[PDB]
């Protein structure tokens, strides 16, 4: 359900 | 519950375990320093529904308030370093000992919406942990037994541990606690599944800071009538904090 | 050392809406 976060993390 | 919206800025140590792949909320936590955060253990640990996290399976999230938003130039991601099970946790029986502590790779930076919460000594636990004085508990869990857009606080009663433990068939120990309204009391409220792992706090009416005192650990459903939620006993575990974080950082 | 001081509270001495209610049970 979840906005995608930095692929840098 | 049952409770509401929080303010922004209310819950500065408020972390949220973020689970990598797939993406989701695995359970909350707390900042008790710039590279420390404190979990419930079954967050990370639970034979029975064949859970087992190591260190690269998750992410840190930290100064959040929207649940599933990525709250850019505000919330802060971090790694995991290293995880600590308290050794004599009891996932067997009753979750005894419900505590682990996660290291961050690198410090945090404090900001408006980061803090840490203070972790209590004994006679702020000794004022404060008294039946019938409220603390607070925070997270991003079931709203009943959907998921909230942001995230949720309700004020809660500590309860005196007869009635806990006439409430429950589990054997509980003096590492834990319970709190929620009485049948009869009207008002209602609880944790919930996804709520794990997250903080109970009080405000010390004599420095007015916020302690942490307890750990979302469990409950037999949410908010059912007659039933409490049970958390663990942060002062009765913090040798063992202590011991950690001298030893290991 | 700064522990349990929220910088948006504590530190510009504004309360949450619903503190008091935790006060008033000690
Ligand atoms: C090993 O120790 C356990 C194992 C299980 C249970 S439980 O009572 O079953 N609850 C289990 C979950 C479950 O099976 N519930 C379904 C359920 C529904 C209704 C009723 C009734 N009446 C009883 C059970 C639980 O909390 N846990 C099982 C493993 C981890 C922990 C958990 O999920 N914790 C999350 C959580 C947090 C807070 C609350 C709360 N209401 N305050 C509830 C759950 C308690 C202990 Cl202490
Ligand atoms: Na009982
Ligand atoms: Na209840």
């Amino acid at each position: 359900d979840f906005e995608e976060i930095p692929e840098e993390y | 519950v049952e409770g509401s919206d929080a303010e922004i800025g209310m819950s500065p140590w408020q972390v949220m375990l973020f689970r990598k792949s797939p993406q989701e909320l695995l359970c909350g936590a707390s900042l008790i320093s710039d590279r420390w955060v404190l979990t419930a253990a079954h967050c990370l640990l639970y034979p029975p529904w064949d859970k087992n996290f190591t260190e690269n399976d998750l992410l840190v999230r930290i100064g959040k308030h929207s649940r599933t938003r990525y709250e850019r130039n505000i919330e802060k991601i971090s790694m995991l370093e290293k995880i600590y099970i308290h050794p004599r946790y009891n996932w067997r029986e009753n979750l005894d000992r419900d505590i682990a502590l996660m290291k961050l790779k690198k410090p945090v930076a404090f900001s408006d919406y980061i803090h840490p919460v203070c972790l209590p000594d004994r006679e702020t636990a000794a004022s404060l942990l008294q039946a019938g004085y409220k603390g607070r508990v925070t997270g991003w869990g079931n709203l009943k037994e959907g998921q909230p857009s942001v995230l949720q606080v309700v004020n809660l009663p500590i309860v005196e541990r007869p009635v806990c433990k006439d409430s429950t068939r589990i054997r509980i120990t003096d590492n834990m606690f319970c709190a929620g309204y009485k049948p009869d009391e009207g008002k209602r409220g609880d944790a919930c599944e996804g709520d794990s792992g997250g903080p109970f706090v009080m405000k010390s009416p004599f420095n007015n800071r916020w302690y942490q005192m307890g750990i979302v650990s469990w409950g037999e459903g949410c908010d059912r009538d007659g039933k409490y939620g049970f958390y663990t006993h942060v002062f009765r575990l913090k040798k063992w904090i202590q011991k950690v974080i001298d030893q290991f950082g | 050392a700064d522990c349990g001081l929220r910088p948006l509270f504590e530190k510009k001495s504004l309360e949450d809406k619903t503190e008091r209610e935790l006060l008033e049970s000690y």
